[PDB]
């Protein structure tokens, strides 16, 4: 069987810039090659086939090259429209095997996050648990660090976190984390807080509430 | 317009036909998926290991896996081996001129 | 012209068997070969099936994930693709796409709009509603939805009425069931002069729920 490996795994693109990703097949394939997009939550779509050629509908800022065991997909000028995932496939003997993928996403100016903390609903603490949850919204880059404090210690047991993409109007990305207790830890403390660490500030944005 | 190659196998529909210029005409039948495809030819020696012969037919190329396709190439003189497709199950015809 | 429209997919215990359809229009059907990939959630494409056209006998091929325990087949008088699935397991949890090849075989140039596969013992169950008021500009509001499966719950705000300002944040597995959160973000000046009502609908479970959310 042939592998096909992808590089690199995620990039961050202005829009106006020239990309070019890349896609390695373990043996030769000649041009028997094919480059798909797939946006959040929609089909994949084909760009590119036999290496080369542009499927119907895509824009001519799409290109592909190579022949061989090395390829390359280049959008000159690149849109928002762009933005999401590739994929590369071999049509050699089958199986027809996928590379693993490149995440194209949008480069943008730096915005500091929108962080609000929630005490657990009192409907939920009758069920016995005690969900605390932080919103932090519309931020770039994607890279943050959350922090939960409980009574000025540390809290590390009990945290989900949830990630969106990419936004689709303005590029920044947003994170909900959640911190979990039983009702009778949640009603053995006081102050709850919730500390985000982002590129944009030096000091953590600090969210917090007294029970 | 770039073409795919072709993977799969071949068949020779007829009997190869030697033209009067010392060439050779080699009608095949493409068996594999991937069609509008390039066919794979190779006109080598009996080691496998130089290219002795010249191919005439500029780019073969199966169309359409229905219709069979002429193949026009100039074998040297002596033994040669006609290569056509890629392996598995490569045609691998022996040749004297 | 084209379209492709799969069908069939939902939970399943592992072991288990279903059958999906790939409704195939604007095209003859005979003349392409027809294909089955999955994408199992966040993870890349994986080819699984194939069949061909009227001219190469209508043969198939199968990836060695499936090989043994899915069949491909076509009906050709309909214009319909199928794929019965036996012995399911978890890791066949996918979106399964049908999909048309455009030279014999070669690059998927159509495909559906896929289908969900779930192979799991866990039980359908319809989620908790809790509202998110801030702690009692801009506001921000949420709502957090706890303990359904299977997945998907559709999540409105005001009944769809609010969608600029809104975070709907994908599922995450907790206490082997689903929980997911969604904030909207609005004017201070709309709320809580203005009605802001979370709408969750979890089909698998038949359930709807409206959450209106009150200050604190």
């Amino acid at each position: 069987d042939i592998q096909m490996t992808q590089s690199p795994a995620s990039l961050s693109v202005s829009v106006g810039e020239t990309v070019t990703i890349t896609c390695r097949a373990t043996k030769n394939i000649y041009n028997n090659l094919a480059w798909y997009q797939q946006k959040q939550g929609r089909s994949p779509q084909l760009l590119v086939y036999a290496a080369t050629n542009l499927a119907d509908g895509v824009p001519s800022r799409f290109s592909g090259s190579g022949s061989g065991t090395q390829f390359s997909l280049r959008i000159n000028s690149l849109q928002s429209e762009d933005f999401g995932n590739y994929y590369c496939q071999h049509f050699w003997h089958t199986p027809w095997t996928f590379g693993g993928g490149t995440k194209l996403e949008i480069k943008r100016a730096d915005a500091a996050p929108t962080v609000s903390i929630f005490p657990p609903s009192s409907e939920q603490l009758t069920s016995g648990g005690a969900s605390v949850v932080c919103f932090l919204n519309n931020f770039y880059p994607k890279d943050i660090n959350v922090k939960w404090k409980i009574d000025g210690s540390e809290r590390q047991n009990g945290v989900l976190n949830s990630w969106t993409d990419q936004d689709s109007k303005d590029s920044t990305y947003s994170m909900s984390s959640t911190l979990t207790l039983t009702k009778d830890e949640y009603e053995r403390h006081n102050s709850y807080t919730c500390e985000a660490t982002h590129k944009t500030s030096t000091s953590p944005i600090v969210k917090s509430f007294n029970r | 317009m770039s073409y795919s190659m072709c993977t799969g196998k071949f068949k020779v529909v007829k009997e190869i036909a030697e033209t009067q210029h010392g060439t050779i005409v080699i009608r095949v039948q493409y068996e594999g998926d991937g069609s509008p495809c390039k066919i794979p030819f190779e006109i080598m020696d009996l080691e496998k290991r130089h290219v002795l012969g010249r191919l005439i037919t500029v780019n073969p190329i199966v169309t359409e896996k229905d219709s069979p396709v002429n193949i026009e190439a100039e074998p040297p003189f002596g033994d040669s081996y006609i290569i056509i497709g890629v392996e598995p199950g490569q045609l691998k015809l022996n040749w004297f001129k | 012209e084209v379209k492709l429209v799969e069908s069939g997919g939902g939970l399943v215990q592992p072991g288990g068997s279903l059958s999906l359809s790939c409704a195939a229009s604007g095209f003859t059907f005979t003349d392409y070969y027809m294909t089955w990939v999955r994408q199992p959630p966040g993870k890349a494409l994986e080819w699984l099936a194939l069949i061909r056209n009227k001219a190469s006998g209508y043969t198939t091929e199968y990836s060695a994930s499936v090989k043994g325990r899915f069949t491909i087949s076509r009906d050709n008088s309909q214009s319909i693709l199928y794929l019965q699935m036996n012995a399911l397991r978890a890791e066949d949890s996918a979106t399964y796409y049908c999909t048309r090849a455009k030279w014999d075989g070669h690059y998927f140039d159509y495909w559906g709009q896929g289908t969900t596969l779930t192979v799991s013992s866990a039980k359908t169950t319809a989620p908790s509603v809790y509202p998110l008021a801030p702690v009692c500009s801009s506001v921000t509001l949420g709502c957090l939805v706890k303990g359904y499966f299977p997945e998907p719950v559709t999540l409105t705000w005001n009944s769809g009425s609010l969608s600029s300002g809104v975070h709907t944040f994908p599922a995450v597995l907790q206490s082997d069931l689903y929980t997911l959160s969604s904030s909207v973000t609005v004017t201070s000046s709309t709320w809580p002069s203005q009605s802001i009502t979370c709408n969750v609908a979890h089909p698998a479970s038949s359930t709807k729920v409206d959450k209106k959310i009150e200050p604190r």
